[PDB]
Parts: structure tokens; C-alpha cells; sequence
């Protein structure tokens, strides 16, 4: 867009390709074309019936979130705050 | 969270919804700046991650098995007991969590910032979350408005959504809020190739996500309404 | 978390102790799918990692100083009192960590799995923390078993192993559970360069442990299960 | 491996070689060669006797469960979840 | 610095430059010259009036302590320990 | 955390700060090998980092915006209720955090080591905690010594340094640390390139921070005990 032009001109760019067939990858990941990135929204929600074990069911209530709708299931997550 | 000059989002920048340009403010903030700060429900934005990432029965172009993404997020956990009245503090009825994206009236100087929210519900009324939670889009406006001042940052315009679950007695919430930051695979970008890394980027800043879907030969996800969360 | 199409485990995919193969499972779980997945002990996958990084007194290729180094990581602290028979909230008597890899059936459309878990242990008695923990393993196999069906991923085996203290009057207990995700140096490898980074995999792939020490000239730090956790 | 064969296919590949002398270094660090990487399984705790100060207490126990065994003392570790 | 010459011959470096017009960035981006780091000291405390949102409280008083003196405004932060 | 052989600190290695060699001890702490190691307050180290980046109103090198920039950090938030006199679990009267940087011996064997610290004030007397404060400052120099001890590690010297709020009736304080590792621009390196990327850095080992502000035509924000925190 012409906000590339401008960016370009300050040494940046958005430019976030993948090497991979099929699957997105994480900036950063090595590998990647470009220095840019791509981001988009998702909030969900999940449960897991509750046991004996807080962590355990912290773990799947997560991942039943993560499996929701947009899938992310699979990937590492690391916190950007 | 912030998506700055290295940035671009699904659904707005790239692969737009068109329910994007025909949407109406909900009500407007006022900035350090005076000028008004339109907030919108962010519905078309959600949903426009479900058309490129897939879902778990009908995937996409989702994440690598196994690889590395990091994500602006946060998520809350919350027991309702299998057979009390009591609940301890930690204890609800229902778990919610919340995503705003504010976008740069100046994208060359200032970020553009998510602000992310998530919390515990305490009745067994639904209707009374959901009453709550349009309260949660006043409470963040008004701290958007705060952070932004403390850069003397602008924004152009912030789209805000929700996802939430009332559980059974006796099971574990967890509602999570994420912005993931990702690079895009050359198969997802029609008439896209490795050897043009620019050039591929601009067609997918040309489709909308109705041209990209058909360009795909993809069925549209969210559709009626499909999509809830 | 996950271990997926680009990795490698130390001591099972690269470096392969032996006894890996001589192991029996200690049982079976059901999966989605109605096959079996065997859980085995994950000793000699521990065992392992020691040998490659070795000991603070006897370093080997170990990760460098002040480096970034991203784990999947868990842990748990707990603090016995001085001289108090009654234990407040954070409080307990030993401390236990643990960890389980899945491997996954088919590595090019599954990621393999990792599940963490951490807790603080309540009685003086060791006999009872260590019957605890064989109740663990099946906890975290059900946790498996249940994540493996959220994204259709079944599994060939679990290897579930734990680490524990049990603290004196006045100390503070800290069980850590660590999945570190690391880069080679050439010299670790018996015929590497630089200059071929693909056959330098493949030389780490074809040595077992007892041979890579050998080539090596490292004694094995595990060699009569000398390495306790 | 095989497998090797049918994730380069895909534009995957296994490779994690550290340009070091001697040291490993983690995932994504700048330099490495490849874009795979190796993990691996650890496990420890450590103790400190208990001070007036919490998060010493739980840095100083944490140092010692790190330096303990498979030694990974002096690093910077970020979580992925 | 003498240190260097040292450095060099494991391998290491100390270089790192960001390619941006006026800009530092963060150790690990793609575009990055070098496979070293600079770091520096910032501890700081910023306030906000009590809400009955702990989480926004949390987010802006934030916010405040990282727009306070050396600006680190605006930044994903990602934690290491 | 930890800064070792890929690392420089600003105002300590690379545009060093002028009172860094100044400085005098405020004791010292003795460590496994025998060796003394004296403790300074980093205020030089601190000053020295909002040269670089600036401030909010007069900025400089500062992060790019939407960057994501990984730090050693550590945070406290605590609660001043707005007209209660009994102090709940959450709350207090101020909040402070503390860093330390202790530089290593042999920097090419051992990573010099970032502590970090941070907690609620809970009396409403600001001399009271600032005696507490010269307290900490002796605990996290034991903290130092049996880190150091672990992975047989001495260092040369070590800069601690705090901030801290006393908040108003019904007020939020959030205590942070942080220390970011991050690349220099070429503009703010007089004479470098970035086809000379080591005579870059060389280029800033060399410069001093007075130095350096001539060079660039800034004026100094530090000066005249100037900054606060």
C-alpha cells in the first residue's frame, strides 16, 4: 500500500512469508521471508470436567480453547504482554 | 499487546471482511487529543481468522504442527462446583475473555495496541453476562483512552469481542485471548510465489476475504452467523 | 508443549540410548481411536540429556552463557516452616515435578506432545509421595488421551518421569519441569562440519548413546543408574 | 530419516547445528544453521533455607534445581506453553 | 575490545545492529546484522485510579511504568528468567 | 536473567557512564573462591539507559513501535484501598522493585548475572521503606553469592539500583524491572555503517556517554541528578 513506500524508506518492511506447504509459521521462526508479520484475533473458550489435578485441567480446558473454532492446536505459545 | 509498523491483521488490512466497511460504532471514547475514538464490535475480525486458519474438522492454513508462535495473550481458569452453594473465591459460574484492537490514525510513528481482558462470572443468568459484558467494552475504551495518552498516541478506531462459557456443576473453564503473529504460506496467496516476497504480500492486501475465498475454491466458514464463541 | 514435524528428542530420535528398547510399558491407555498407547518410565530419556549436557562439575555441550534458550517449563515452589506443626496455603513437606512425551503415530501430520505437571506434597512420608506419583502418571495419561482426541493426533507411546524433594524444617523447595529447545555444535558431532549440515543430523540419527560416548571419550554419567532426580 | 525425505517435501526440514565451539544454543537465536531444532527432558528440584524475601527464595532454589544434574545454569529461559 | 578477539575464535560475537532509521529492536528479529545483544538497566513504578477491572488496572498502571523515563513504550515484551 | 559472551551492558561497556569509575562501594560481599565482591548502586547504569532511548517527550533510540523485545523482567502490583484501614492480601501502601547487575570475572567461561526483585510496602512511612530498601540490597547480594556459588561463577562487581511508588487512597502501583536486550541503529553510531558492523560496535566500546551526547548534539537528561525513579 503506499504505507509500505514510506516504511520501506525507514529500513522496514512487512513482508512475512512462510517456506511451508500449507502451514503458518511464528515470526522469528528461522526461515521465514521477510521481517514483517501477520496477526489476527481470536478469543475462545473451553472446559474440562474437573479431577484431582488443577494443572492437568488447566492443560485441556486450554487446549479445548485452542481447538475451538480458529485452530491453533499444536503450537508452542510464547507470552508477548 | 501492539502490532506496529512491521504489521499487518487478518480481516482488515489483508483478506478485508466486507462487514468491516459497512459496520456502525457501537458508541465513541474521546482521546487526549479531543478527537473521537469509534468502537466497534470485532465479529468480522474473529471470524476472518476462522476462514484462514480453518477450524479443527476443516483445516486451513493453520500454524505448523509443533511450531513456535508468539501471541499477545491471556486467559482466565474458573472450577463451578459439582455440588455446592458456596464458592470460594476462586470459584464461578461462568469464565469470559476479551479482545480489543485499536488501529493507528499514524501507522508510520505510532503502534496500533491490543488491550485484552478476561474474568470470572458469578450468577447462573446469561443474559446477565451478557449485560455485564457490554459494560467490559465501556471499562476498556475508557483504559485504550488512558494507554493511548501515556504515548500520545492517536488511533483511528477499535473493534472489541467476546467469547465466554457457563459451565456444568462440577467442570473448569479456561477462556484465553490471543493475537498471534505469523508468516503466511505461498499456497494461501493466489498467483503468489517464493521469489516475490513483496508483490505477494500486496495481492493479499488486494483480496478481500469473499474474492480469496472464491480464488481458493474455499466454502465460507462464517457465513449465517456460523461462528460463536 | 509440542515437538512436531521439526524435532528431534535426545536419547529417542538422535543418540538413542538402548535402554529405550530394552523398556516395558508400565501400562496402557485408550486412545480416540481405540488403539493402546503404551506409558513407559521416562528414565533413560532424562539419563540422556545429562550425558549430552553433562554436569555442572562435568560440562559437556551444554547451552552457552547468557543464552536465550525457550523451554516448555512448568514449576512449583512450597516452603516447610522452621518449627510449626500447622502448614499454611503455600506450604507442604517435599516438592514433585513431572514430565510426559508423546510421540506421535504419523510425525508429519501430528505433533508430538508434551504434558508438565507440578505439585507440593503434603505428609512427611516418601513411600506415600512416591505411591502419589504412580498415581500421576495415570492422571497425565488421561490428560494425553484427551488432548490427543481435541486435535485427532494418536500416539505411539507416553514416557512419564518425575523429579521430587522432601524439605527440611525452614527450606524452600523449588521442582521444575524443563523441555529445553536447542541447536548442536559440530564438535559434538564425530564427523562434522559446518559445511554439511544435513549429513551432520543424519551421523547424530545412526549413533546410539554408548557409541556417541564412545567416539567421544566420555565416561557415561548414567551408567549404573548413578543419576537420581 | 525418511521421515526426512517426506518433510523436506513440504519445505520442512530438521537441521539445528549451533555455530559454537563446545556450547548448545536455543531455537531461533540468530546464526544458528537450519531451521529444526532438538529437545529433550529435564526434570529436578532444588532448596534454599527460607529468608524473609519470597522471590529471592524462589530465584535461588530455581538456580539450584538448573545447575543440578543436566546442566543448564546461566541461561535465559523463555516459556512456551 | 580484546574480549572479542577472544569470543571470536569460539565462534561468538557481539555484534548487533538494527537495520531501522532511528529505531533499536529486539534481539532475535529477522533483519537483524550480528548474533549478539546490548542490554541495559530499567526499573521503574507507575500508577492508576483503582476500576473494578484488576486486569485494565494492571494494563494501564502498566503501561505508566513503561512510558515513565527511558521510554520502552509500545513494545511485545517477552519474558526471560 | 543473565547478559554473557553476546553481550554488552549500556553505560557499563558501550558508552560508559563517567560515575561508573567514580563510584564507591557500599560494602562488599564475600563469595565462594574468597574473593570480596563490592556492591554499588547502579544509578549511573540507569541514567545511562534514558540517554539512549530517551524519554517519552524527547526520544531517541527507543524500541520500534510493535517490536517485540524480550526482557529479564519482573513486576508487583499492589492496591491502596480508597477508605479502609485494614489491609487486605493484595494491598499495601507503596510498591517497589530492584535490579542487579553483577559483571562476570572471565566473561569468556561465565555469564555475568542479572537479580531481580520487587514487593509491597505495607506502612505508609516513605523513610521506613527506604531503610528496607538498603535491606534488599543486602539480600539480593546473598542471592548474588550462592548463584554464583552453584555454577562456580565470580564476579567483578555488582550494580544494584530500585524504584518505588507510595500510592494515594484507592490507588493501583505497578513496580517494574526490566531489562531489554536489544540491536543499535546505525544513526545513533557517529561514523558507523552498516556495511562495518564490528567497527560499529567498536565504534560505541569507545565512546563515553558525555562523548557520545557531543557527537549527537543531545543534551544530557541525567545532568544534575536529574532523574528520578
Amino acid at each position: 500500500s503506499e504505507l509500505d513506500a514510506k516504511l520501506n524508506k525507514l529500513g522496514v518492511d512487512r513482508i512475512a512469508i512462510s517456506p511451508y506447504k500449507q502451514w503458518t509459521r511464528g515470526y522469528m521462526e528461522p526461515g521465514n521471508i521477510g521481517n514483517g508479520y501477520v496477526t489476527g484475533l481470536k478469543v475462545d473458550a473451553g472446559v474440562r470436567d474437573k479431577s484431582d489435578d488443577d494443572v492437568l485441567d488447566g492443560i485441556v480446558s486450554y487446549d479445548r480453547a485452542e481447538t475451538k473454532n480458529a485452530y491453533i492446536g499444536q503450537i508452542n505459545m510464547t507470552t508477548a504482554s | 499487546x501492539f502490532t506496529g509498523v512491521q504489521g499487518r491483521v487478518i480481516g482488515y488490512d489483508i483478506l478485508r471482511s466486507p462487514e468491516v466497511d459497512k459496520a456502525k460504532p457501537l458508541f465513541t471514547e474521546t482521546q487526549w487529543d479531543g478527537s473521537e475514538l469509534p468502537i466497534y464490535d470485532a465479529k468480522p475480525l474473529q471470524d476472518a481468522l476462522v476462514e484462514y486458519f480453518g477450524t479443527e474438522q476443516d483445516r486451513r492454513h493453520y500454524p505448523a504442527p509443533g511450531s513456535f508462535i508468539v501471541c499477545a495473550n491471556k486467559g482466565v481458569t474458573a472450577e463451578r462446583p459439582k455440588n455446592d452453594a458456596d464458592m470460594k473465591p476462586g470459584q464461578g459460574y461462568g469464565v469470559w475473555s476479551a479482545i480489543a484492537i485499536s488501529f493507528a490514525k499514524d501507522p508510520t510513528k505510532d503502534s496500533s495496541m491490543f488491550v485484552e481482558d478476561a474474568g470470572v462470572w458469578e450468577t447462573p443468568n446469561e443474559d446477565e453476562l451478557l449485560e455485564y459484558l457490554e459494560g467490559r467494552r465501556k471499562a476498556m475504551a475508557k483504559s485504550i483512552a488512558e494507554c493511548g495518552q501515556d504515548a500520545h498516541a492517536s488511533f483511528e478506531s477499535s473493534w472489541i469481542g467476546f467469547a465466554y462459557t457457563m459451565m456444568e456443576p462440577g467442570q473448569i473453564g479456561n477462556a484465553i485471548t490471543v493475537a498471534p503473529y505469523v508468516s503466511l504460506p505461498i499456497d494461501s496467496i493466489p498467483g503468489g510465489s517464493i521469489l516475490t516476497p513483496d508483490k505477494d504480500m500486496e495481492i493479499m492486501e488486494n483480496l478481500t476475504m469473499p474474492e480469496w475465498l472464491e480464488k481458493m475454491g474455499y466454502k465460507s466458514l462464517s457465513a449465517n452467523n456460523a461462528l460463536k464463541y
